[PDB]
């Protein structure tokens, strides 16, 4: 479970 | 799984 973050 | 969470 690869959780990225997006500004 | 690649998960984007978009922040603003």
């Amino acid at each position: 479970k690869n959780v990225l973050y997006r500004r | 799984s690649k998960t984007f969470i978009q922040v603003x």
